[PDB]
RNA sequence: AUGCCGCGGAGCUAUCAUCUGCCGGAUAACGGCUGAGCCAGAAUCCGUGCCAGAAAGCGACGAUU
RNA sequence: CCAAGACGUUGCAUUCUUCGAUGUCGGCUCUUCCUAUCAUACCGAAUUCGGUAAGCGUUGGAUUGUUCACCCACUAAUAGGGAACGUGAGCUGGGUUUAGACCGUCGUGAGACAGGUUAGUUUUACCCUACUGAUGAAGU
RNA sequence: UCUAGUGGGCCAUUUUUGGUAAGCAGAACUGGCGAUGCGGGAUGAACCGAACGUGAGGUUAAGGUGCCGGAAUGUACGCUCAUCAGACACCAGAAAAGGUGUUAGUUCGAACUAGCCCUGAAAAUGGAUGGCGCUUAAGCGUACUACCCAUACCUCACCGUCUGGGUUAAGAAGCUCAGACGAGUAGGCAGGCGUGGAGGUUUGUGACGAAGCCUUGGGCGUGAGCCUGGGUCGAACAGCCUCUAGUG
RNA sequence: UGCCGAAGUUUCCCUCAGGAUAGCAGAAACUCAGAUCAGUUUUAUGAGGUAAAGCGAAUGAUUAGAGGU
RNA sequence: GUACGUGAAAUUGCUGAAAGGGAAGCAUUGGAAAUCAGUCUUAUAGGUCAGCAUCAGUUUUCGGGGGCGGAAAAAGAAUAAGGGAAGGUGGC
């Protein structure tokens, strides 16, 4: 008598907790040889998100040339620093590692990811690697040109200096960083030279690039069908219950689909969000960051009263277009889109007026204390 | 017939039933067979009946959870094994136990690339389909069907071949040689009433 | 049995608020080419993309009382 | 199919199971399949009709307990059908609904009515599986 | 002569009645199922073969021999290409008419007539020649050998029944020779096994351990059952002939 | 454990979920005997009105002309 | 040891043994492990399992020699005649 689609997407269940922490980026841009020796992803984290004001010069738009405010995500991304490169091999059952090569000395922050318990460990990992790279770099030297005559694929291991935000975690977030462009050799000797050297994200993003962000989301915990998929509330009359999915299949098959609305985990989830325009990259030393040049008015990104629940921003960051995966503080990772993009929309150039850093806890109504001591008497 | 500890086939040129039914019955006698190549299986008929046949082939699932349901693998060597499967008794332990000395692979890996490779008269489709029969390929249906290695197989069996070719010519060098040496021995006409 | 009323940060939440959601290949209908084969062509099928990761599929690596 | 689309022609009740009991219509909810295609895509024939095609979608209300129906609208369009006439340890209980009671007809009467009309207790999962999430021993 | 059970039937061949039809109702002959396993039909009460004591060997029926599966990836000559071919009776279902499908035929290039294939052909969880797969078949038609195996047939051993021939030199209720045969529900009959009590019997067993109980021990019988070693236990119990019953 | 082994049909019944009755079946016997027999064939000889056949034969239904009126 | 003669089965704990990929149990045949008895040991004769030989019964599978039959096979060969045409050889 009557239709309505599907609630919710089959594409993306099982709806289990993500089995990982930090996101994992599943596909790398199809690598270019024409295209310079660059980097394609990097690792940040959620420091909040404000609005701006920016003018719309988008031509044929009923607001061309006039302002529109949006919502924008801050991400603290300090440099990370070039640890280690390892190879991939193309097989006939898929990619295999064929070697790793590790920098001589690893800081404390990337160690302290090898161990559960840091405080009580004797703090041995690398060392006797380290020792062979000082006494022979031959075995060294072989592997390196191992990588460069078989492996097709490199990727660059780095870490994330995360002393360097505010945040009570101390493991600092290892990732592999896939180095298009060039040939083979091009990459072995770009990862080689920049063993234990930091890359900045103004090298990598343009400060116009349309990038993925990956994550792990929020979590909600144990939910009902009808928060978890969305169905319809039962009438108030209900016996039993009315938060819950009335029929759960037919007679037959005598068994419950897989394609049924269940009660269980939604959130804490693995998401992939495409399209993110990045419309600032600010670097950390500069105090005029948040600045912009139509508004003036020296000032920094971090709204008074610091980030809630995450401080001051000091680092370099990226101010991307509306929301990303995740709460405040979670590790998030930017890399290139795969698809090309010619709309009107992904390639004009943003040009800020004014971003907002009144006090997001609660009703902000200052920008700056200095004109706060101006208004108050 | 002759018993071999294990029998490596160049499955280049076979038909899939022919040599599976071959394949299953030395299993089944105790004998452990490796069948190389497999991407080169040719399959009676033309490709789009056989493509009908494996999209058939994939409506078949578990109405709930479809992980339970038939799993349908596209690899030409798994395409093979679930041929030799079908034709063992793979539900009992002798059947079961007879699956494992089988190893179908795509291409012909370094353990397997310096044996001799022996052939099945018995299910090779020169002997066995009048010519103008259409045909197809295993490694091309399954190029289609979601096998997504297909040219990083046949680049490596190029590479292959080419190693390949550099040792039969050395070998024949060294035969050549052999050859050349072996009539000056006066022994050859001493052994030649008596047919060697 | 939170006495009631105004405002109420934080959290949660609203298609009541905001952001984001694409191109490859083979084709069916059907139209061609030469005289089967190949080309063209659908929201179709199959892959890139996306989610899960085989708890009895696997690799590289670190340290080894 | 046949030629003057007429005329023809060929196709797509029973009582076997259950009476030491298989919960009995509709709606609501939710899912999935079929194509005999309403809309969308692609061509083809003179706003009108077909071919491939089930990918995606297929509404808000008035009355009636109704499945059909019929209306006022909107809409690209408001196609049809299966799932134990899908779906009561899922709901509601309007229809059906024992005992109360009223009316009309029938009966000498007790009563009858496949006529109308009001009122009328809707139990149980902690087991197995399946499904949905959550841990987890062990090869290496 | 006396008596039990039965007095719901069902299926197949051929003939047939009522019926739009039916895994429909009602009959006639024969064979089956009920009461009946076994080999084959993937599977199934009555379909095909064959009917059954315990075994050894050989050979076959129906059906089969690519693999699952024991047995020729046999021989000879052909037909078929199917974008969801075909694959063995019952049987798991399809038609008229068609085809620039193809192989043949018949008659005056044409009309035809015949096989195979295709179209006609059109559903709902994913899915069934039994599965895998099969294309000079592992499909279809025909011929021809070889081979596979039923509890069927054949020779043999043993068990029981029945039948016949011997036995005054051998619990004569004994001994001995020979042949045929062996399904079974309701039902019949015979001979045995086991339980409680009674008469007789056994110079019967037993506190130096009766009965009972447990037992990865041993022996006997077709079986019901019996015997025994080891352990536990503490006062009774059994074999044979007969009697009896609140006897499994 | 061994031997044998059915019936759902006839007739009557306030009978139709049941009985009596005949049949099938089991035990126990008794006689008879190269007899007295057979779910068979053959030879000899009867009987029947089904299949077919027929409508220029009766009866019944029906097509078409031609002749004699 | 009064929660008292004997102290069964259901069910339960511990120990030992083995098995276990969405049931288990069961039948046939043997392996493996465990366990055990008969038998012999003795009085020319006798214990357990084997191999060959010569026989008997049953059956299976290859081979040889011979007789008879048919159009007293049909053919064919060698050797004499006649006739014939080709899908025509030499010669044109």
């Amino acid at each position: 008598k009557f239709e309505q689609p599907r609630h919710g997407s089959l594409g993306f269940l099982p709806r289990k907790r993500a089995s990982r922490q930090r996101g994992k980026v599943k596909a790398f841009p199809k690598d270019d040889a024409s295209k310079p020796v660059h980097l394609t992803a990097f690792l940040g984290y959620k420091a909040g998100m404000t609005h701006i004001v920016r003018d719309l010069d988008r031509p044929g738009s009923k607001m061309h040339k006039r302002e529109i405010l949006e919502a924008v995500t801050v991400i603290e991304t300090p440099p990370m620093v070039v640890v280690g490169v390892v190879g991939y091999v193309e097989t006939p059952r898929g990619l295999r590692s064929l070697t790793t090569v590790w920098a001589e000395h690893l800081s404390e922050e990337v160690k302290r990811r090898f161990y559960k318990n840091w405080f009580k460990s004797k703090k041995k990992a690398f060392t006797k690697y380290a020792k062979k790279y000082a006494e022979s770099t031959q075995s060294i030297n072989r592997e390196l040109e191992r990588i460069k005559k078989y492996c097709s694929v490199v990727r660059v291991l780095a870490h994330t200096q995360i002393r360097k935000t505010p945040l009570a975690q101390k493991k600092a977030h290892l990732m592999e960083i896939q180095v298009n462009g060039g040939s083979v050799a091009d990459k072995v000797e770009w990862a080689r030279e920049h063993f234990e050297k930091t890359v900045d994200i103004k090298s990598t993003f343009e400060q116009n690039e349309m990038i993925d962000v990956i994550g792990v989301t929020r979590g909600k915990g144990n939910e009902g069908t009808t928060a978890r998929w969305g169905t319809k509330r039962l009438p108030r009359k209900t016996h039993r219950g009315l938060r819950k999915v009335a029929c759960i299949g037919a007679w037959h098959p005598a068994n419950v689909q897989w394609t049924v609305a269940r009660a269980g985990n939604a959130g804490y989830m693995h998401r992939t969000q495409l399209n993110s325009k990045i419309y600032r990259i600010g670097a950390g030393d500069d105090a005029k960051n948040a600045s912009t040049d139509f508004d003036a008015t020296e000032k920094r990104i971090t709204p008074m009263g610091g980030f809630v629940r995450y401080g001051v921003v000091e680092n370099d960051f990226v101010m991307l277009n509306g929301a990303t995966p995740g709460p405040v503080k979670r590790v998030l990772t930017l890399r290139k889109s795969l698809l090309t993009h010619t709309s009107r929309k992904a390639l004009e150039p943003v040009s800020l007026k004014w971003i907002d850093t009144a006090s997001k806890f609660g009703h902000g109504r200052f920008q700056t204390p200095a004109e706060a001591k101006q208004f108050l008497g | 017939s002759e018993f071999q500890k294990v029998v490596v086939i160049d499955a280049k040129g076979h038909l899939l039933g022919r040599l599976a039914s071959v394949v299953a019955k030395q299993l089944l006698g105790g004998q452990k067979v490796v069948v190389v190549r497999c991407e080169e299986l040719n399959i009676s008929g033309h490709f789009f009946r056989n493509k009908l046949k494996y999209l058939a082939y994939l409506r078949k699932a578990c109405r709930y959870n479809p992980s339970r349901g038939a799993f349908h693998f596209r690899a030409p060597s798994r395409i093979f094994q679930k041929a030799v499967r079908g034709m063992l008794p793979h539900k009992t332990a002798r059947g079961q136990a007879a699956l494992e000395h089988l190893q179908a692979v795509e291409g012909i890996p370094p353990p397997f690339d310096k044996q001799k490779r022996v052939v099945v008269p018995a299910a090779l489709r020169v002997l066995r389909l009048k010519p103008g029969r259409k045909y197809c390929t295993v490694g091309r249906l399954s190029s289609e069907v979601g096998w997504k290695y297909n040219d990083i197989v046949a680049k490596l069996e190029e590479r292959r071949k080419v190693k390949s070719a550099a040792f039969y010519q050395a070998k024949l060098a060294k035969q050549k040689k052999i050859a050349s040496a072996k009539e000056a021995s006066p022994v050859n006409q001493k052994l030649s009433q008596f047919g060697y």
